[PDB]
């Protein structure tokens, strides 16, 4: 029954009791269903350490994992260059994937193709889908340039990306200056950031191999600025503006800010902005190259490093005080441009917030998950905060990693509690937070079943969630935030220190209970 | 407006593809007249041509058999399918995730290097054991192909006879590698016929199933924000005793007990169909086509279910569309004058391009424009009859294409999938979306319908539309 | 009892069961406490619409008011000029009050002076209080200015400011060419906004009312910019952003964006910024003045007309999408500047904002409060996406404002059910919210107050807020948000949108109960 | 610290005064050796003096903690507001059915009250309230300043208004412009309470009593601070009857004349009505200290004399039972502590009743002062601070400033107006009033809070971060 007063969605109106009855007998009648008793004995056995242990035993299950597959990293360092087309030779399903993983995350068009390579290429190989498909994306799209890559399909049946493009352009099928650069990106290698390194990797190569003779360092007095995989607008642009305040020259190879970014007036913009191919051309005339995420790049550093001849500093992310500090000297030094009275000011205001606000932070417990340089940086933050990365998990980190923030947490009292976790899945985290409860997690919307869960145990087990991360599907916008640099630092403060107060607020608002310190100042 | 100007854009628009695509593209667009008779379907998709359509994994395990509640479900082949499908659907159901059912879960073997040159069957042996210990409350377990189980010569069948017949448990081996088929079409079949060949036989000498002459299976309803629980609802007033839904909400116990109905109501025809006239061989089951989008095809497709009975359930039945007379009415009355006259565009999948005609009529609206990303031509003849003249039918769409045709035509409203929203957002012309509601629904039966039409004007009539454009260009 | 290891604060350390037997004990025999199914009849009463009726015919009490008196605004304004010292002519128990309120919003210093008149001073004016003030203030924190104001004391006995500010200069206590702007600001008249106008409008006199003789309306190519009493740093930081990117010349006159907002960096800053007397003196031959709260800038606006000459445009508060278009085009007439495409671009990615929100935005019912300008906008951009303003309150509005309000609800379906209270107190909202109870409140810290009263009746009648405005005291660096143009739009939108999305997720948490709806993605 | 470096430093500060309050300012500057300094005078005008008025004392301090009385604000609308949840005197109650104290009641004074004066108001005003809190227990009508300058009588309207509804009104006249400091408002609060509430029972004789009944005086319980010491006073054996005013009721307070003993905790704010106690009923009082384990012990032992043996056995119960925990506090935190300098100002009595927490942490107080105390507080102020020390009478924050610049010291507790100010100066600064949202501070429980908040804040990261690499 629906009043057309007030109509109801799905929720609440399953909660009406004509509804409840019926999915009462269909359960009594046909679902066989455990009884509740033996459900609620065993979801407080999933909660104990018993079962952790078991949990930490999986050596070929993983459940709800933190991390996604190349290609889908590939696809984001492809549509960072001017009209390009994101190209992933393969299997169509994975296209159909990729666009809508980014559209959820992104709230904006991502325009990505195949050329569905199906049955009969699994055993002929998929030659004449790359034949075809180059000719049909470049007419019907009109790009500039197609970057391809691999789905983990191609690269099982082994295809030759270099000879297949090859023989496109030696049978017409596109002009033999059209730039198509590629890169093997398969699946069952690393992770969707390995996808961004390998991708990017391959576009360098293909505008900068083969005219090396002609290219001296620094003669364009610039620095090249390598994002890696970067799925929040304000990172980018904070890169630009700090550097822009500086008067440093600057190339952001992989700029995808515009196109994920594009206004909506009554027109579809498939193409917007990103690093020119002029640009990507000039880069080895730079002074250096800076990777912003060092430790997913590491194919593109020996790149740079070996063929651009760029001594290519050893910084870490400019996330948090002193990193974003190392980061501005660093860029001073190879620039020779001071650090202007702007951004002095701009690390003192995030000091001062910290002042006002290490009362509420210190001593605050937290579970995190992320990508490799994006944990890391926010571990070293809360340090600086005094806060505890009490559970600290990477699924796609590798050891060499995990000693970097080992010997980070060893710096500093702080980190005195704390653990670091690789190859391990969410599932594992739900493990760690039942019985080593944390104040908070901070990861990716994945973490909201993880906070339903604690819950369930009752309203003193539950860990909120606070969403930082990739992806986030649960709410709006937040794509547009920053991580990096101060601007990042005093965004994340501010969400850390508000949502341990809208914490309080809440167990603190029962009437003659726990109100009298429901406090109007805080 | 109307047929040569729509058959005219058709070749205005296939201009720019090269000679190949535009002659196999040219087959696939098709103007309406009310036997193939116009347009093919069901075809290979051209390469690079931006196409929407997915893979047959996405047709088994993101369709058919992720919504099965009480099973856990793997994503055997690296980490990427399962994590992209991970709650990507919102195929509802009750219970405790995690203890008793898991669809919101993403369970994979995730590929490494190491099993793509050896094989995985090894682990995928040690991974259902690891299951087994974590999980003990599922009741059966789905091992879904991603691409490179069959490229590299892998047998998950064996595996799950052997540790299926082990741990007494059914273990459904599935060959849906995305590369097999055209689309999530053949997903749906192969999927199909995995229920067939080892989960739907396994009660037919079990005589304990107190059956009795109303017993019914809802075929093709996967529960998108509660769709099928509105269904239920009206049928369960109508005093049939629904036993099963396939797939949402639905436990692999409601399976195996669907061959002791007496009817198979088959909301999705090309996804269920062949699961249908499965049991229609072996156990003699007849079953249906309906439909519950709107009040005129509820109404209808109510009275054409109770005819397959007694008088006492065509009794009920004009008792329970008497009672939401007034209900759907009002809604109607509220929103129709709101929506009168505006044009809408649809692509969908298999069966909602179609399915939700009525439902727009019933709103006064028009559908100038409809299509499939993976129908058959069987999908296509029922098409035809639910449409008016002169409107537009393409199959498998291409994103030029569709963008192009709604250039020229500037429907009021799209009806469409994530990949397309933001397209069309941007280019100022109202959206929502048909597969998950846009986070809404439900949109199936009475209650339904009036969820449907506070969303369809909620966005045709929002104020953002009339602010596109700066007041100073 | 504590123990060393989990050492608890007043929450949770008075749920230990001593304490909590303890209490008990305390309130059983020496409170008298009325009976508790006595007070939850009471409770249950003051929910009712009787109540709401005897609530209404107030005219002697008003009960949690929404507003301040007029002194905190003139502080305000003065602390927007280079080197001023605010400077209160009265008692001195309200600068402490003054300073306290600012400091708890800003979390900054917040410097102002008294002059300390007691019961001597009340029966024989304060003459000598301001002679030694001045002077004392002058050589003790060496301000370039002094604005003085007046507390509600100094009005009743009738203390003539401008002769106690010519004696002082006469008897030589401070130089006779030292600025030294004064304005008549009685608490017993407006609020705390009309407060900022006096003072705004003393200031302007002392500079410009005998140097008339000189002044050409548009000579110096500037367009003035008055603020009004403005307590988020983001709006006075994107009035100049966009006003910078438009290539127009401008003047910001009253601008306490950077003393409240000094950076730690191990020294105290009295003063920083403001606008400079110079720019004050100027400011006549600017081409026009444009107000950016006139419905509390009414003398000034008297003044800018009568004495400048200036065609002050008849604007709106540049809230919202509409607003900030008509005075984004009003700035681009008066100015001769093109609006440029990065404001655009800007104003296409709000929109963007809109269209990717509208569908939980859609006929969600706001109660809000606050500051008439402020309030104005707000049920402005909440109708613009598809809400529903039902409460609007504005305990200092007028009148006029009210028919101006009413006339913006009657243009719009979404306000059909909406409206309008002036001379009501957060008390009257308390009510409102309870009978015709909304989704959200949007207000200041003390809407907290009425959350807890509609939790206490029920989970199911909570209203939740969302706190924007001034003072925000619970929640840390709100004050450096935005409100004001695109960018203040796309944090508003972003807010109320991930409010109504954690509000949903809170509901539909419950496992096998309502956690259906517990979607990934939204 | 050399003691000619202090004089010499309370020397060239005040250079930059005119002479009028070089000369008034110098008598409220020295150092100490454990007579030579004056309190509880005018305010120089214009110098950014840190203290309140005499509402903020009697309404905000005395009065408004009280949970089941309706205070009134009576006069324009500024000040009932910015005082509105200031200060944390935690209650227990049920806000806006049974208690108050958060709540703004106001009598928003417009130019027509002014004018033809509030009074035919406020009698409206007191029926509006009676409507609309039927289960409020008294009303207080707190006067702001233009009350006694437009000539009203708000008694008149007490008394008229208090015989017509049997009902209790109090007609408080705190103007702020009265007296030099929020001191004059306890008084005027004190006299409050004797002369309207307290008497109320003078004649019942229906309360049994009990040879080991005591009451709280002058704790407001900032943060639960009474809640922290009653639980220690109860396991002693004693009964508390009465808590004034935090979370206090006025049945409790009405029931105080019926004690054996009066413990004060606040002496400057309560000494006035403690004293008429004990001329009117005989009973005694005495002062004490819950700051810190030191002072805690010693006063369970001195409030333990008043009484038999019993209770000073169940004191040594008492002491022996927490002596593990604060123990602990002190072997965790002192080493942190250990040896930093504090300097402190404060209102009028925790300038000298936290040093002996201070120092159960190993810390020394280099500086501490009064906003509005007397010359007796300083009195008792020599005794706990040591030689050579800076002692300030209501220091300006000029003065203030000056002194932290020289002085250099760990860590500085005072208010919300000068936390900001020494936090970009890149010294640690902890609220003493509000105890920066933190607390409870008194007792055992308390010291554990307390001693963590010091750490915390003192050592926290990010004060070695204040200057820039660069800078360097
Ligand atoms: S199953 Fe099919 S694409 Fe019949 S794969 Fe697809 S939940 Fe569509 S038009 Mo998403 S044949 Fe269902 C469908 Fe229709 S996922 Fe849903 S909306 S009625
Ligand atoms: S068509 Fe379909 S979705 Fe594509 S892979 Fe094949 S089953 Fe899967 Fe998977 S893992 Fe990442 S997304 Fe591919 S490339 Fe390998
Ligand atoms: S010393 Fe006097 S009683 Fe004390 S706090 Fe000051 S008025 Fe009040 Fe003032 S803040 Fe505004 S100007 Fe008047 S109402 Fe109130
Ligand atoms: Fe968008
Ligand atoms: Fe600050």
């Amino acid at each position: 029954s629906q009043q057309v007063d007030k109509i109801k969605a799905s929720y609440p109106l399953f909660l009406d009791q004509d509804y409840k009855d019926m999915l009462a007998k269909k359960r009594d009648g046909f679902e066989e269903k455990y009884p509740q008793d033996k459900i609620d004995e065993v979801f407080q056995w999933t909660t104990t350490k018993e079962y952790q242990e078991l949990n930490f035993q999986r050596e070929a299950l993983t459940v709800n994992p933190a991390k996604a597959c190349q290609p889908l990293g590939a696809v984001l360092c492809a549509l960072g260059f001017e009209k390009t087309m994101p190209y992933v030779h393969g299997s169509q399903g994975c296209v159909a994937y990729f666009r809508s993983y980014f559209n959820r995350h992104f709230r904006e068009p991502v325009s990505c193709v195949s050329d569905s390579m199906t049955e009969d290429a699994a055993v002929f190989g998929g030659q004449q889908n790359m034949k075809d498909g180059l000719q049909n994306c470049k007419a019907t799209y009109k790009p500039d340039m197609i970057a391809v890559s691999t789905t983990c399909m191609a690269e099982v049946i082994g295809d030759d990306l270099n000879a297949f493009i090859n023989n496109s352009k030696k049978e017409g099928f596109i002009p033999d200056e059209f730039p198509v650069p590629f890169a093997h990106t398969p699946a069952f290698v690393g992770s969707h950031v390995t996808g961004w390194d390998n991708m990017f990797e391959g576009i360098a190569r293909y505008f900068t191999l083969k005219s090396m003779d002609d290219k001296v360092v620094g003669s364009n007095k610039k620095i090249n600025i390598v994002p890696g995989f970067e799925t929040y607008l304000g990172n980018f642009r904070v890169i630009k503006r700090m550097l822009s305040e500086m008067g440093v020259g600057y190339s952001l190879l992989s700029d995808p800010e515009e196109v994920l970014d594009t206004p909506a007036d009554g027109q579809f913009r498939m193409y917007a902005g990103g690093t020119t191919q002029e640009e990507m051309k000039d880069a080895p005339n730079a002074l250096n190259t800076v990777l912003l995420q060092p430790w997913h790049l590491e194919k593109t550093k020996k790149f740079v490093e070996g063929t651009w001849k760029h001594e290519v500093p050893k910084l870490n992310i400019p996330m948090g005080l002193d990193w974003t500090d190392e980061f501005l000297m660093k860029v001073s030094e190879i620039s020779g441009q001071p650090i202007p009275a702007s951004l002095t000011k701009e690390r003192g205001r995030l000091v001062d917030m910290m002042t006002d606000s290490h009362t509420w932070l210190h001593g605050k417990r937290f579970a995190l998950w992320g990508d490799p340089d994006f944990v890391m940086g926010l571990v070293k933050f809360l340090l600086e905060l005094g806060c505890e990365p009490v559970h600290i998990l990477c699924h796609n980190g590798n050891k060499r990693w995990k000693k970097a923030v080992d010997a980070i947490l060893a710096a500093s009292p702080y980190g005195k509690n704390a653990t670091v976790y690789i190859g391990k899945d969410l599932w594992h985290l739900r493990s760690l937070v039942f019985t080593d409860k944390p104040d908070f997690m901070i990861g990716n919307s994945y973490g909201k079943f993880i906070q339903r869960d604690t819950l369930h145990k009752g309203k003193e087990f539950e860990v909120p969630l606070i969403r930082i991360g990739f992806p986030i599907f649960d709410r709006h916008h937040l794509h547009r935030s920053t991580t990096l640099g101060y601007e990042g630092a005093m965004q994340i403060l501010t969400t850390l220190v508000n949502s341990i107060l809208e914490r309080l607020d809440e167990e603190t608002r029962g009437m003659q209970a726990t109100d009298y310190n429901h406090d109007l100042v805080r | 407006m109307s047929r040569e100007e729509v058959e005219s854009l058709i070749q205005e628009v296939l201009e720019v593809y090269p000679e190949k695509a535009r002659k196999d593209r040219n087959k696939h667009l098709a103007v309406n007249d009310p036997s193939k008779k116009c347009i093919i379907s069901n075809k290979k998709s051209q390469p690079g041509l931006m196409t929407i359509r997915g893979c047959a994994y996405a047709g088994s395990k993101g369709v058919v058999w992720g919504p099965i509640k009480d099973m856990i479900h793997i994503s055997h082949g690296p980490v990427g399918c399962g994590q992209y499908s991970r709650a990507g659907r919102r195929n509802y159901y009750i219970g405790t995730t995690g203890v008793n059912a898991f669809v919101t879960m993403n369970f994979t073997s995730d590929f490494q290097e190491k099993d793509i040159v050896f094989g995985g069957d090894k682990k995928l042996a040690k991974l259902i054991d690891e299951v087994e210990t974590l999980f003990p409350l599922n009741k059966g377990i789905s091992v879904q192909s991603e691409c490179p189980i069959g490229l590299i010569g892998d047998d998950i069948e064996s595996v799950s006879k052997v540790k299926g017949a082990e741990l007494s448990k059914t273990i459904v081996p599935v060959r849906c590698e995305g590369f097999r088929g055209v689309s999530q079409s053949l997903g749906h079949h192969i999927a199909n016929d995995a229920v067939r060949d080892w989960v739907l036989g396994k009660r037919d000498e079990d005589t304990t199933f107190a059956s009795t002459p109303y017993d019914v299976a809802i075929i093709g309803d996967y529960n998108i924000g509660g769709d099928a629980w509105s269904s239920r609802i009206l049928l369960e007033e109508m005093g049939l005793r629904c036993v099963a839904q396939w797939s949402g909400d639905g436990s692999i116990s409601e399976i195996e007990l669907t061959p002791k109905v007496k009817l198979n109501l088959v909301h999705c025809y090309r996804s269920m169909n062949y699961i249908s006239r499965h049991m229609e061989e072996k156990y003699g089951i007849p079953w249906m086509e309906y439909n519950f989008f709107g009040p005129t095809k509820t109404i209808e497709s109510l009275r054409a279910i109770a005819a397959k009975f007694d008088e006492s359930i065509q009794k009920k039945c004009e008792e329970v569309i008497a009672k939401y007379k007034p209900e759907w009415e009002a809604v109607v009355a509220k929103y129709r004058p709101r929506l009168e006259g505006k044009r809408v565009m649809l692509y969908i999948g298999g069966l909602r391009p179609r399915h939700v005609i009525g439902a727009y009529e019933d709103l006064g609206m028009e559908v100038v424009g409809t299509g499939y990303e993976f129908a058959h031509n069987d999908d296509y003849d029922r098409t035809m009859k639910e449409m008016g003249d002169s409107t537009l039918l393409y199959d498998d769409v291409t994103g030029y294409e569709f963008e192009e045709f709604v250039k020229r035509i500037k429907p009021d409203l799209i009806g469409s999938g994530i990949k397309e929203k933001f397209i069309f957002q941007k280019m100022g012309i109202p959206f929502r979306e048909m597969h998950s509601w846009d986070y809404s629904g439900p949109y199936h039966g009475f209650d339904g319908f009036a969820i449907f039409a506070r969303d369809m004007d909620m966005t045709l009539n929002n104020p953002c539309w009339k602010k596109l454009q700066a007041p100073w260009e």
